[PDB]
């Protein structure tokens, strides 16, 4: 029994061991209560405004589009406190934990951005934060590890399995199953078992809500399409959600193509994986023919969640949203283009969304189209990555 | 078949608890796992619980995570595990054999097909670790259509609604993790309860049966013996035999 | 002859070689014209809003002040595009260059933040940007150098003199004296010859204007004091300017004390230097007894301009503003405190301002005081600096 | 004194231009600079322009930046430069001696005190590189109170207001950087013009005088000879003598 639908069509659900079910049920009830509570909403709005810096700007890109019939706007989640959209929903989940009487936060992280976001929310709200991170990722993400510890979080290296994100996901769940009376699990994307795909969407939905108000103010009409990268699905569903009922607005999600879909070295399970059951959910995922779970590969480690949020799989299945892929090389070119022509350093994650918009423009330059890219993060973290590749060429 | 029902009736006629060890199929290799399992049976195991190595076993502790890694180091696949199961059933016609599965391995190539494969090799039950009763309908239905008992965990804090679901949906045995739960499970005509948490010494086997459970499941203690004796395959079997004999003796 | 007063009391002026005087006069006239031009103001406001992300938030710090009678707010220039306040005035100067028909930008930089700010403004506005930077600084600021080149700027290493900021300042001026018909010199602080101290103040004055509106909204009164770090003076004068006529509002500028004023290894010329004439201005500066110009030292390289803006020297001389110093160790502690207790990573520059506010609170914890710190920048750039020092302890 | 006025009257009586070299005091060392300056005089220099090494010479090109660094490598201070100036004046009573200064070195310990020191060692003029005429009042006043001529640059694009200021405020000579400016400077009774930009060959000396200037100032060409001959002090002096003799001959 649940208050809300755990499924998006066939996708989603609550595929956890029985002992974790009370934790999910408790969390769903607190969320449903909080969504009815004007004081919860006002507290969340206040933190978003006065701490995180919302609303974020919507920036036109005339330099990039000159000579074409594309009008391009960037939704500037790179200007959010912390440098990425992840800050919106960790603040909401942190308030949810406090509503529930929890004093401790568990979080997983891959490339480390969700770890940093969970740590800063926890520091602000006086929660004791512990973060699970694959030992391989700890070794290769020292800047984010440092940030995490500077904000008082305990970073716990995971050595099990492949010791990457998916194994940190397992260890966070194991911990939560025994500690959930006093700890909240701050899941990092719009995936996992219900109620997480729904909660994360609702705590990210101001992205699309603001974009709609800003685009109506500046252009007098809704976009032809909004375009967002899809690693686990939280920034894309945050952009998409307020437009789902605007049937004329295209919703385009961009998965990482890595070295190319044909190489198999990619991160695009929604369009190139196989539906399975893992991470508490039924969703497309990277897996062997035998059903063992595999990794995603991208130049952008933030897109390496090896599955995808179930609402994206559902939106694809009914044709409401279209999903495409962008390769490492296309993302790198979009990164360079934005730096040179708008003075904005985009995250390599977000560069996947920008790259697909650039192809939409370039392929059909006399097509009238008003496009919004969700610029999910800033890309200071990527400048050495981009520097080394461009120097090796 | 009715192997669990036959076993429990025979155990009841002897005023005896069941002792059920858990091991990972293929740990530390296919041939040594086959010898390990034969030694467990020869030492007096009443039934087996057998795990199929899975990449992301998010319900198992470190001891069993390591068993999975050892099996994967040996190249063990679910396909090979089913080959092992058929060999085991061929040697031992009456011992109940239960699998501990993760959902993706069951769902992967079709739920019905998985349970049909279980039936064809002679498996008796399947516990899917990450399928709660609330999500279980296609799994328990496919299980029952193929004469496989679907096993469900009854958590220590299970409320009355959960107790009723586990009693109605489970078959073969109830996996049980102030003996209140045992009495409520019997009140609801549940499958006989096997106690599965913290069974590492003979004293725990006797205490589980005294509380009213039909037996006890011990996996980590068995797997730890495999881990400790990796360099000495023969001493490993001898130590396995010693341990299971002592555990089984405590159920008499 | 000038349109505006080149002096703040005895400080300031136009001490350049004769050949540079027409460039300064031209720039003053264009600035005075632009300040009367509603269309210039609206263009500048639009870039600040929709590109840079203004207004920036004003964030209360209850976790830091708990148990005391201090109320602390941070003016969040760390959330500005580029990560520091420098973005406000480079956008205005870029528009000034375009107003003047210039197509090229010259800029100097020390630790590299002004270089990055000049490069991003130039990229946005289609200007050809060249940046002078001491060869020692080029070697030790590779991340900012990379950013500069990613945005299409030409970074030119200076090998003359001590090959630090002051020598990049000389080379930018030499270049401008021969190229000013087509190039604008984008000076990086509220110092140098008139009209630069005045222009930079006016292009940073929205910091204080917003702070006043935000504090009136949130507290119903003006602050008891506003506190800002002083390297060259631009973020402090931007905070201060709208409060100068509010005589009850204390203005506190914080110079870097380095290893300690008594060690001589510091960056506090306003209170511990000697008035001289250099950089086109009469101002306090670091200099030998003989009158050779010296360097400032701080753990924060962004505070190492070896003089100070003349309006700060004037505000000090009449008692309107008070200037103090904070040591490397005090700044490091404030950095750690903000990370742990508010989840905000401050620039080590800004940490000097925060540190002095913390001392104001801690020394007299039952003193009623409403304080605003100008959080001039974010401190991702400093996490390795802080990591290495804390690990060496 | 009236050393510039005396020199120019004597040069006019010979229908002659002045040749004025620029060197940095103390480059490449105190003793060698003293020999360099004596060689310049002995070779026919009509007057000297002498720079005091300053840390941030933001009006000098690379050749002179390097001269400053060489002097600083030798430990040369403004105090030592004034000791040199007194020795030079003691050897040569009538040659006009001008300083090229940066403002901070003049302002440092008091403007009046600096110009008093200039008077005491026998300096004739001071050009402060970074003091435009608009800022010059305390400098030119202190200069004139101590019998020092304040020198001002007249830029090639100087407008009529600037020409009038330079004509009124300067003394000794006008530093000049279609001979329109020369005629306007004479029209406004300015101090006699010395051409200072791009004088590296004897042909440029003759051409500056032909245009109506009273002479020519050459520094980089002189300093470049010092730079080129650092390893050979004696060949340096010989090459200095050769060059200045040729340049001075072109003014006759
Ligand atoms: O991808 C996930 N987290 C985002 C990590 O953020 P980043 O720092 O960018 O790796 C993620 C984490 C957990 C999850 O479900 C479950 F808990 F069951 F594992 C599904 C996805
Ligand atoms: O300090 C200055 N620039 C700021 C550099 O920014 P950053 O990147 O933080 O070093 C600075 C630059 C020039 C200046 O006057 C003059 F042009 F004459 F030299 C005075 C101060
Ligand atoms: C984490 C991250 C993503 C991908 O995660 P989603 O949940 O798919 O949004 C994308 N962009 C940035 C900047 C990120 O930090
Ligand atoms: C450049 C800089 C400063 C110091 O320069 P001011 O002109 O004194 O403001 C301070 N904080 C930050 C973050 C800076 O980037
Ligand atoms: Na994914
Ligand atoms: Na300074």
């Amino acid at each position: 029994t649940t208050l809300l639908n755990p499924y998006f069509g066939e996708f989603g659900g609550m595929y956890v061991p029985q002992i974790l079910m009370p934790a999910l049920n408790q969390l769903e009830e607190a969320f449903v209560s909080a969504q009815k509570d004007p004081e919860f909403q006002a507290q969340f709005a206040d933190l978003l405004k006065n701490y995180a810096g919302r609303p974020t700007a919507l920036t036109k890109c005339q330099n990039i589009t000159a000579g074409t019939r594309t009008t391009l706007y960037l939704k500037r989640e790179d200007l959010l406190h912390g440098g990425a959209h992840k800050t919106n929903q960790v603040l909401g989940q942190a308030l949810l934990a406090k509503r529930m009487g929890k004093s401790e936060i568990i979080a997983e992280t891959g490339a480390g951005q969700h770890g940093v976001a969970s740590a800063l929310a926890s520091a602000l709200l006086g929660l004791k934060c512990r973060i699970y991170m694959g030992a391989k990722d700890v070794e290769r993400q020292s800047p984010n590890v440092f940030r995490m510890r500077l904000m008082g979080a305990e970073v716990i290296p995971v050595h099990s399995g492949s010791a990457t994100l998916k194994d940190a996901c397992n260890e966070a769940l194991r911990d939560w199953s025994g500690s959930y009376e006093t700890a909240h699990y701050m899941l990092g994307t719009a995936a996992g078992p219900h109620p997480y795909p729904t909660i994360v969407r609702e705590f990210q939905r101001m992205i699309g809500e603001e974009t709609k108000a800003q685009i109506l103010d500046k252009e007098g009409r809704l976009p032809d399409a909004v375009i967002a990268c899809v690693g686990g699905g939280s920034n894309a569903i945050g952009m998409f959600a307020d437009f789902i009922n605007d049937t004329s607005v295209g919703l385009i999600g961009v998965e990482p193509g890595g070295h190319g879909i044909e190489t198999g070295e990619h991160g695009a399970p929604l369009k190139h994986g196989r539906v399975g059951i893992y991470f508490g959910m039924k969703a497309p995922m990277m897996q062997t023919a035998d059903g063992q779970i595999e990794e995603s590969y991208s130049i952008s480690a933030g897109l390496d969640f090896p599955s995808v949020g179930p609402q994206h799989a559902y939106l694809n299945s009914i044709g409401r949203a279209d999903y495409v892929s962008i390769t490492d090389d296309e993302a790198l070119e979009a990164f360079k283009t934005l730096c040179r022509h708008e003075g904005i350093i985009p995250a390599l994650e977000s560069s996947h969304a920008l790259a697909h918009a650039l192809k939409m423009m370039r392929e059909q330059p006399e097509k009238e189209q008003l496009l919004v890219v969700n610029l999910s993060g800033r890309g200071d973290k990527d400048i050495f990555t981009v520097h080394d590749i461009l120097k090796a060429r | 078949m009715e192997r669990y029902e036959n076993l429990f009736a025979q155990l009841n006629d002897r005023r005896e608890g069941a002792f059920v060890p858990f091991v990972t199929l293929g740990d530390p290799g296919i041939e040594q796992s086959l010898k390990i399992i034969d030694t467990l049976i020869d030492a007096g195991a009443d039934a087996l619980e057998l795990g199929v190595p899975f990449s992301d076993p998010l319900a198992d502790g470190p001891t069993i995570q390591n068993a999975n890694l050892r099996a994967f180091a040996a190249g063990v696949t679910p396909a090979q595990c089913f080959e092992m199961l058929a060999l085991i059933r061929e040697k031992h016609p009456t011992i109940p054999i239960g699998l501990l599965m993760y959902a993706n391995l069951v769902f992967n190539n079709g739920i019905d097909a998985f349970y049909a494969r279980c039936e064809q090799v002679g498996v008796d039950s399947v516990l899917v670790a990450d399928v709660p009763v609330e999500e279980s309908a296609p799994f328990r239905q496919a299980a029952l259509r193929h004469n496989i008992a679907p096993i469900f965990i009854c958590p220590p804090n299970a409320d009355d609604d959960l107790l009723r679901q586990v009693a109605s949906y489970g078959r073969g045995y109830t996996y049980l993790l102030l003996h209140h739960l045992i009495e409520k499970l019997k009140e609801y005509h549940a499958a006989p309860a096997l106690q599965g948490f913290g069974i590492s010494s003979p004293e725990q086997v006797s205490a589980a049966v005294r509380a009213g459970a039909a037996g006890a499941i011990s996996g980590s203690a068995i797997v730890k013996i495999i881990e400790k004796n990796l360099a000495s395959p023969k001493q490993m079997l001898a130590e396995l035999r010693s341990f299971v004999s002592a555990m089984k003796a405590a159920s008499r």
